[PDB]
């Protein structure tokens, strides 16, 4: 997906 | 001013970037089982409406398998009930973007503002891709306004790439 | 062409919005069990370069737990002086900043080191307007904008025992 930024 | 500038480098930098160089090898790893495309096709519906499932926007358009490693899924296209085409489709995430901000009243974010921002993110996008190695031609972006058969448009490019294949 | 723009909004949108409302709450039942701070300090430096481990970036930054619970993962962070304990946070790089980074490795971009610090501006002054009309307002988020040259560790202590005045005297 999008998950760019931490997690 | 233009949000989709942003969005636009991102999504290149942040996601296709590192997910477009080995597509191919993941895409030919899986075919060699039934001895389906090469290129990941992005949908760029101008609405900027996402859904959680793709099946919904098109019953021609339903869910396959999810290309193995060596998360992106590949979708079979049907016509009349038989499929037609087979392909790895996926969104334009920074598109729910576009639309989340049209509905935070303290961004100043209009529906003509959205339209206006997925416009210019897809020819962002595309200007990024043309001279982007990892592009490699493995990539093609599916632009559509909504008023049409999200179905037949993907299988327009689809048998059109085949075609310049051969 | 101002790439800080999409950067700082999609950051808020698809980031910030989603984990700051309840931050407070999460901090609430971790120090039921010593005291962490209220606020998420998102750290900003303006060369935008973001190691993958705090604790190198200053020895006196070390990881002392991740805060208990789309799900993202918060950590807390203990701030030293004479290896003794002088304040404990959330602690956070600014994530977008390393797409400024990339950006300036990228020939066919286009983006000089002096285009990335100043888009590191821009976003570190749009996060600034975009949390102040915020629901959330930064009373949930501290920005620390920083050039090194520079104890990062006394930055953010210095940033804290402010907030802690401030919670005494308001």
């Amino acid at each position: 997906p999008w998950s760019y930024y931490s997690y | 001013f233009n949000v989709a500038h942003g969005l636009a480098w991102s999504y290149y930098i942040g996601y296709l970037r590192l997910i477009l160089p080995e597509l191919q090898a993941r895409i030919r790893t899986y075919n060699q089982h039934y001895n389906v495309s090469q290129r990941l096709y992005i949908l760029l519906p101008l609405d900027c409406g996402v859904p959680d499932n793709l099946s919904m926007a098109d019953p021609n358009i339903r869910f396959l398998d999810k290309l193995p490693q060596q998360s992106n899924s590949i979708y079979e296209l049907l016509e009349n009930g038989q499929r037609a085409g087979t392909c790895v489709l996926e969104y334009a995430t920074p598109l729910q973007t576009l639309f989340a901000m049209s509905q935070y009243s303290q961004a100043g974010f209009s529906r003509e503002d959205r339209l206006e921002q997925a416009k210019l993110f897809c020819r962002t996008l595309e200007d990024i891709l043309a001279d982007a190695p990892e592009s490699q031609n493995n990539c093609r972006l599916i632009a559509y306004q909504e008023p049409f058969s999200l179905s037949q448009e993907v299988l327009r490019h689809l048998r059109q790439e085949e075609k310049e294949e051969v």
